[PDB]
This record gives C-alpha cells, structure tokens and sequence, in this order.
C-alpha cells in the first residue's frame, strides 16, 4: 500500500517552496549512492532524489530533535535561539519509489554483498520515499510553520494551505525503482545524530558533521 | 523529573574511592526554556572499577545519548525511557 | 520473582525494541513491539538471575537492535517475573535469546 | 587547566617499555593544538583505562566536540596527562 | 553441597527404587546420575536429569524439580545392584554425591 | 567402542612425586575434554584436574593446586597426571574421565577408568 | 613470492575427519612445493600407499590438485602450526598509512588483518588474546581494529618481530604480532 | 561422519544468540548465511552456522569480533564448517572452526 501524502521537511520559507518548491541536487539514479549517503555530501552532491518520508511522527521527532540544537546553541553563547521549520504536506503522484522497497529490490537484483545492511534498516526506520528528479509547486498542499522564541520557550504552530495546489487522486508508485550496478566504492551508510537519520535528508534540510552508522551501532 | 535527555556524557575519577568512576553530565529538558532552572541538571553515576565489564545503566545512556530520545529520571537511583506522547510528551 | 512456570522457551517473532528501562544495581529492561502495540517485556541482568553470566553477549546486541530498529525476535525465558515498569499491561520476564529476523530465509 | 569545545584530530594507542599509553591530538582552528597521553601506573588489574579508551574512541568516531582537563608537562615536547573526558552535546558546543 | 538418600535400601526383583538427592542452591537441570559398581568403572545413566543415554535400559527415569531431584528404577534386575551418584555441573565446585547402594 | 585404561598407582611417602597415566583407545584421545577425579575411602567422589582438546585451559580444584600438575599427549595418546608434596589427604582411588558432549566444556563425565590406587602414608 | 613456513612448522599426523587441531592451519599445495625440505621431510617420513588431505589438492609421490576443500574427506590432513618463534630482537617496526582489510579468525585463536596501501599488501598483523607474550593486548586492539575497518581509514601499524604467525595462505605479505596502531595524519609527533 | 567441508562466498545475513543446552559455561552464537550466484533452491541459501563463547572469562572473543564487523559490512567470506552440529531453530547447524575474508577470485572461487 503506497502512502497517499507523505510528509518533508525543510527551512525555506513558504513564500518560496509555494512558489519554487524542491528540485534534485543532480543527476544520480542510483538507489544505494543516494540511501548510503555519498550522493549527498560535501562536493560529491549530485544526487538525482528529492528525499521525503511518508510518516508524520518522523518527521515531528527531527523538528523537536532541532529544537534542542537552537536552545543549547544558546547556552553555549554561539546561537541565536531563535528557529523555524516547515513540513510540506506533499501528494504523492506516480513518481515516489519508497527506500525500504527500493533498496530490497537492489539487493535481491545485484548481489547481497552489494547493499549494506544498516542502509536498508534505515530505510525502513525513515519510511523514505524518493521524488525524482522535481516536486513541481502544484504538489504542494499544507505546510505546517514551527516558531520557537527561546526568551519565552514557547512553541507557536501555524498551518497553511496551499493556493496552487491541484486536486487530483493520485497515490506513490507501488513498484521500486531501477538502478545499474553501482561502480561506487561504498564505505558507510552516513547518518547524522540526534536523531538517526539519512544524510540526504539531512542536507537537503538546509556545516553538518556526517558519521558513519557502522562506526556508532556497535557498541566500543 | 520527567520530560528529561541527556546532554553532556561524562566519566571522571572518583577522589573518595581509587577503584571507582563517576559518569557525570548535565541533563536538558527537551523544549524547556533555557532561562528555566528546571532543564539544565546535574546527573551523576558510579560505576565500580573491580567489576569487568559494562554496567547495565550504562549501556542504556549510551543508546539514549546517541538517539537523543527523552527520559524521565526517578529522583540517580533508575530512569525510564518515555513511552508515548501521551505518557511522556 | 519466581513464577513457578515450567522453565520452557517462549518465541517472539517479528518485534523491535523500545522504552529501555535500567537502574543503579539492577538489571536493564526494554518493551518490544509489533505493528504498534507492546508484545513481551524481556529484561537481562548482570548482578542476579538465572542467566546473569547472558548480559554481555545480550547488551552486544540489544544495543544494536536498539539504535538500528532491526527485525528481531525474542526468545524469553518465562521462570522469573519482573515489575519495573509501572502498570504495565504488557508481561515482563526474562531474557534469554535475541535473534536477527530473516524474512527471506524465512526462519523468523 | 581546561581545555572546551575541541575536536579530535588524531588517536594513538601505542608502547612505553612494559606499559602501553593511549593519546589525543586535539586541535581546533581557533587555538593553538593540544596533545596528551595516558597510560596505564598500576592499573593494569584495574578496567579504568579500558573504559577511557571506549569513550576516546566513540568520540572520535560519533565526531564530537570534547572538554578535557590536562595536567601541565613540565618537559616540552611531551603530552601531558590526561584525567577527564567529556563528550559535547552532539552537533554543539559545551557550556 | 549435595545429598543424597536414602543411603541404603533394598528391593526383589522386579520391584522398583526411588533415591532423592538435594542441593544448597538451585542446579535447574543440570543434574548427572551414576552408577558405581564397587570395583569396576561408573557408567554414565542419566543425564540433564530427564534424559538416557544410548545402550541405556529404559527402566531409569528422573524428575528434576528445581532443588529436589528424584531418580527412579522401574523394575530391578540384578544388574541394578551398585551405588548411585547425583552430580551438579552448574557452579564451582562440581559436587558428587555420597552414593546410595541397592542390593538384596 | 571406548576404553580407558589407568596405570601407575603405588605406595609413596609423603612429599614425593608420582606419574598417573591413562591410554585410550577407538577414538581420538584428547578431541574430548578429559578430567581427573578421585575417590577416598568410604567418602564421596570429587573433581581435581580438566584438559580442553588443546590443552588451552587446565584448571584445578581448591584442594590441588600449586601440587598438581596435569598434562595431555596426543602422539602417544596419554594423559598425564603428576603428583607432588603428595599429602596424607590423597590416599585416594584416581581415575581420568572422557566428556560426552564432545568438542570441550561439559562437567559430566562418560566413559570413567578401572581406577588405580595410590596410597599416602608413612 | 609466496611465503613458506619454515621445517620445524609441521606437527607429526594431524587430526582426523578434517579439522586440524586448533592453532593449526591447513596446508596448500603452493606452499608445500615451496621449499623442497618439507618435500623430502613428508617423503620419507610417510611409508606406503598413503594419499593425504591439503586444502588446495592432496599429497601422495607426485602432488595431485583439486577443488577447495574437496580433498579434507580423508582423515589425514597437514597442520602446520601457525606460530613460529623467530628469535628475532625485540624491537618496534613501523608501518604508515595502510588500511585493514582481509580479515582472519580461528577457533581459540588469534585475529588477524591484511594492512595495505595503495593497493598492495605491507604488513600482516595479528593480536590473539591466548596465546603469546602480547595476550594482554587484545582486550585493547580489537576496538581499534573494528573502528578502522568500519570507517576504512588510513591507519598505521607498529609491530614486534619476534612471532611470526602463518594463519594467511598463499600469502606474500609477512605475518606479525601487532603493537600499536594509530590514527595519523603526516607530519606528527603522536605518529 | 560429516568431514570438514569448505564453503566459499558466503555472506552473513542474520546473526542470532542462544543459551547452549548442554553446559551453563558456554554461549551459543551464531547465524543465517546465503552464498551468492546459487539458487535459493538449495539449502545453501540459508546455511546456519554456530560457535560457542566462553562465559566464564569476560570480554569478546576474536571471531565474534569478526563476525560483528563482517555482517555489519556484508562482505564476502570463506569459512570451514563441521564437523560439530549444533542445534538452531529445530534444525541442525554446523560448527565453523575460522573463516577467512576473501580477496578475489584465486581465494574464493
């Protein structure tokens, strides 16, 4: 069962994801270069996907996560305190392929020794579904706007409505994507902490310190 | 206290006892106000030096540390991860 | 405490771990849960118990099933009963196995 | 001496006659660059040093900000010895 | 410490023997019984205080309730006439017992 | 079939050395953990000496150690058991036991020895 | 060149069914055709029409080869004992910038791990919590072996030459007992 | 009598821990490994492999060590599996005595 709405997150403001929305970085298609997090770094960012995910609880937990790291920039003297955050309530139409199917779908096609097991664990514990290539504005419905004033520590949370969003029944794409064999010499699946979650997601959020997940699961 | 994470993790030598070590850190309260007393606390916790091994306590911080999701700490003696919205929100 | 139960293995399958409990001398506690809602309460301790010596090889494990929220499966041991958590609808009991669950092998 | 808000750049676990000492390379862009070693005086029946060489080395790993209090070398040239090891709040700054 | 009784008895042929034997500390199953034919080598009988080893007659049987073991011989043969051990291989030390010895 | 067969047990004045030995034949001698243990007169059975397949790990009981000293050979297919400052306690029926479950570390013992006395005395 | 263990390195019979004897390591066809002593060693010492096992192939007395592990049906297979006693000085050696890779275990044994730059093996390095004079190292290396060979950085190797362990077959590089290993960048004193 | 025999190209899929039955002084760990390039029709799809730990002595043994790292990285490996059968999920499971990471194609054919 593909997800009818999947959730995004991200800090432009609504005068402009309403306007513009997101676009891929580059040109990547491959399903792991994008999931284990190289298509996605600093100066190799090329990737071809428009990370989302397809539960609203993943995505509060990252927002109220970031909401530590505003106020603690504070105590620390180095933060302004002040934060701002969107979720972009995005339909999804027949061009999401989710991870966790897209990721099984490799392996199974292209060897187990090519796919790390860590990457499709967090592609499940992410429920990420992948836009490809575009999320054109008439996708965009509801975005949620999160304000937080760290003089008083009050959370004030406004929802907006979309003017060009188009009506239509659309669902994900059931089916995974298809991707080559990968030439890429894969060395970790990159995740940021506080909490797990996918690098790609991480910088199209917005330096960011990016750490391997096999080097952090198993305890020293 | 409830509603609480874990911000700084700490171990330190122990003057009172040669063969023991304090992990000792401050705790923030998630969205707390910073001006707020009640979010930053102290939290301290020993760990014999005898004793090969890990203590079962500190397994736990280090996984609530790394994955940064709240607890709620009983006066430290023991402490609860927090189990729905509607239990530790 | 003692329950008395005739000391037989219990299956678990299909469950990831959640809401880790522990104390100062005592023994650390997690909820395990399937499609949302809490299955069995399996808990581990170094310092008292029938499988005191289990706790390394199962903190090796429970700390990685519980950063990665892998598919595993709990083999509990139901002799003793534990009330750590309070009003708990779910049971608690000891621990004894965690086991990585293969879909494609079809063992879990 | 305290030392805040430092990275670590390079871990060594080597040698010294019978005992074995464990050491940062501590630098940020700001400051100068920091260094110190520990090893082991009549811990070897002890598990302190272990513990020390888990944390050193998850911090070097989970990449996080360390606050640490050396005691002074007199002999230059040679780290200092190390008593505390503090990892920073992830993706932060210590207070 | 783990004891035995009772520490001798007597029985026909065709008759059937009941031995307890019972420990400080709980041993769980971990329970041996031996039979020791004075002047010849132990065989091992039972094991895991359930189970028989192979080239074993059926006739031995165990209970293994926690603290208090019981170990019971069906029928007696003459074969059957030898001392009898209860061993724990749970905690240091690995106890034997006293022996309990079935003749006529 | 399994064997065990002991040999050398005698009279020794206190404070003496001795060699107890057992052979073995059907099956690999030391592929199975092998233990020492020994009977006093009119008491109950204890355990003294362990032996991996390797000869990795050699524990003693409380009461032997620092005065016996176990070993294997698997040339000659023997196990070993030397004896000094004998005391007057180990007046004792030894005999060497092979484990069932095979491939190291179990405390029940199968296939035991005949038994062979050796006796501490002035 | 392929490395061959020395003479002294072969116990008399090994073990049946196929599995040698723990610290023991079976041997290949390569290295048995590498040195002509242990060719003239097991062709006086074995009488008879006896046909042993190898894990490359057999002996007999010309050398057959085979599969894999095809051969280790017949009981009497070689061991040779993986840790020889150089005598070499006790000193440190230094070996700078190699990754891990190409691991090694056994049963109640020794781990071990390939260290290479730039493509091509330096140095074999091995700690082993049992056995040798370095046993209280392995409870300290293994954290370091498992964060350099998760995140795969370039890493060097300090190790003392006097065991020289054999638990790599076919294998050019050297086999040695590790010491030190440190995280690194050019050009520092902790280097 | 099943004589040691050396699978190649295995990678560790599930890695799953028991208490042993025989003896209070061993663990039992051990996993799930597929072979890459045969059908899923044969057993070597899901091949159980098991090995003990000693329990009495505290820390982590060297082949654990391995085991941890390599199903982490899902890579390639050769072990030597018998002739000791353990049992595992009501079916047997053979006792590997090493395992050797591969290098190409003369290592592991």
């Amino acid at each position: 069962d593909p997800p009818a709405t999947v959730y995004r997150y991200d800090s432009r403001p609504p005068e402009d994801v309403f306007q513009n929305g997101f676009t891929a970085w580059g040109n990547n298609d491959n399903v792991l270069e994008h999931l284990t997090g190289r298509s996605c770094q600093v100066g190799s960012s090329n990737s071809a996907f428009v990370s989302t995910s397809s539960s609203r609880r993943y995505t509060e937990v990252y927002l109220e996560h970031r909401m530590q790291e505003a106020v603690e920039a504070e105590r620390a003297g180095r933060g302004t305190g002040h934060f701002i955050g969107y979720i972009y309530e995005v339909r999804a139409d027949n061009n999401f392929y989710g991870a966790a199917s897209s990721y099984f779908e490799y392996v199974d096609t292209y060897g187990d020794n090519a796919g790390r097991i860590l990457a499709g664990a967090l592609a499940t514990y992410q429920s990420e579904y992948l836009a490809h290539r575009r999320i054109p504005p008439e996708n965009i419905r509801r975005v949620t706007r999160v304000y937080h004033n760290g003089i008083t520590g009050e959370t004030t949370t406004t929802e907006y409505s979309n003017a060009r969003y188009v009506s239509q029944q659309t669902r994900a794409n059931p089916n995974p994507y298809t991707s080559r064999r990968s030439v890429a010499s894969i060395v970790g699946t990159l995740v940021r902490m506080a909490p797990v979650v996918g690098a790609c997601m991480a910088r199209q959020a917005e330096a960011m310190v990016l750490v391997y997940y096999e080097s952090i699961a198993y305890s020293f | 206290k409830t509603n609480m994470v874990v911000t700084s993790v700490a171990m330190k030598p122990y003057e009172v006892t040669p063969t023991r070590m304090l992990v000792c850190g401050i705790a923030a309260k998630l969205g707390a106000a910073a001006s707020s007393p009640d979010a930053h606390v102290p939290f301290c916790f020993g760990k014999d030096l005898k004793r090969p091994g890990s203590s079962p306590m500190e397994v736990m911080l280090r996984a609530v540390f790394m994955q940064q999701r709240p607890l709620r700490m009983f006066l430290l003696i023991r402490m609860v991860e927090c189990s729905g919205k509607q239990d530790c929100p | 405490y003692k329950t008395g139960q005739p000391a037989a293995d219990h299956y678990y399958s299909k469950v990831t771990a959640t809401r880790l409990l522990a104390s100062t001398n005592s023994r650390l506690c997690a909820v395990f849960v399937r499609d949302g809602q809490s299955v069995i309460g399996a808990c581990a301790s170094p310092y008292e118990g029938r499988y005191r010596d289990m706790y390394d090889a199962l903190r090796r494990l429970l700390y990685m099933i519980y950063m990665s929220g892998l598919a595993v499966r709990v083999h509990v041991s139901k002799e003793e009963q534990y009330y750590d958590y309070e009003d708990a609808t779910f049971q608690t009991y000891a621990l004894t196995g965690i086991s990585l669950c293969n879909p494609a092998a079809s063992i879990c | 001496h305290l030392y805040k808000n430092f990275t670590v750049q390079e871990l060594a676990l080597k040698l010294k006659g019978k005992n074995q000492e464990f050491c940062l390379t501590a630098f940020m862009s700001g400051r100068s660059l920091v260094r110190a070693c520990l090893s082991d005086a009549g811990h070897e029946h002890d598990t302190w040093f272990d513990t020390m060489l888990g944390f050193a080395i998850s911090a070097y790993a989970l990449k996080s900000r360390i606050a640490l209090t050396v005691e002074d070398s007199p002999y230059p040239g040679t780290p200092g010895d190390l008593l505390e090891l503090q990892i920073c709040p992830l993706n932060g700054y210590c207070e | 410490q783990m004891t035995q009784s009772p520490s001798t008895l007597s029985a026909s042929i065709g008759d059937r023997v009941t031995i307890t034997c019972r420990a400080s500390q709980s041993i769980y199953s971990w329970l041996a019984w031996y039979q020791h034919k004075p002047g010849n080598a132990p065989k091992l009988l039972i094991y895991k205080a359930s189970s028989l080893e192979s080239g074993v007659p059926s006739r031995f049987s165990g209970s293994g309730s926690g603290t208090e073991f019981t170990l019971t011989i069906s029928s007696l043969q003459p074969d059957d006439f030898a001392s009898y051990y209860c061993q724990q291989y749970n905690s240091y030390p690995w106890t034997f017992g006293q022996g309990t010895k079935v003749e006529i | 079939c399994q064997v065990l067969v002991e040999s050398g047990g005698g009279v020794v004045r206190p404070g003496r050395s001795l060699r107890l030995s057992c052979a073995a034949s059907g099956f690999t001698f030391t592929s199975y953990t092998m233990h020492w243990v020994r009977q006093a007169p009119g008491k109950g059975l204890e355990w003294v000496a362990i032996i991996w397949y390797d000869g990795t790990n050699e524990d003693y009981a409380d009461s032997v150690k620092g005065r016996f000293t176990i070993s294997r050979d698997n040339s000659k297919n023997t196990l070993y058991l030397d004896m000094n400052s004998l005391r007057a306690e180990d007046t004792a029926m030894y005999y060497c036991a092979r484990d069932w479950d095979n491939y190291g570390y179990s405390y029940y013992f199968d296939y035991w020895g005949q038994g062979t006395l050796v006796t501490v005395s002035s | 060149g392929i490395v061959i263990p020395p003479q002294e390195q072969i116990t008399q019979h090994g073990s049946p069914y196929g599995r040698c004897a723990n610290k023991t390591r079976a041997l290949t066809v390569a290295e048995l055709r590498g040195s002509g002593d242990l060719q003239e060693y097991l062709r006086h010492v074995t009488r008879g029409w006896s046909i042993f096992a190898l894990y490359d192939g057999t002996y007999l007395g010309v050398i057959k080869d085979g599969t894999p592990g095809g051969a280790f049906d017949l009981k009497t297979t070689f061991c040779i004992m993986t840790t020889r006693n150089t005598g070499q000085p006790a000193t440190d050696h230094y070996y700078s910038n190699v990754t891990a890779t190409r691991l090694l275990s056994s049963t109640n044994s020794r781990l071990c791990a390939v260290f290479v730059r730039s493509g091509q093996p330096v140095i074999g390095a091995c700690t082993s919590p049992y056995d040798g004079k370095y046993w209280s190292m392995y409870s300290r290396l293994r954290k370091m072996l498992y964060l350099i060979y998760v995140a795969g950085i370039s890493v060097r190797v300090h190790v003392s030459k006097e065991e020289q362990y054999y638990d790599y077959e076919d294998a050019t590089f050297e086999t040695y007992a590790l010491t030190g290993i440190s995280i690194c960048n050019p050009g520092s004193s902790l280097c």
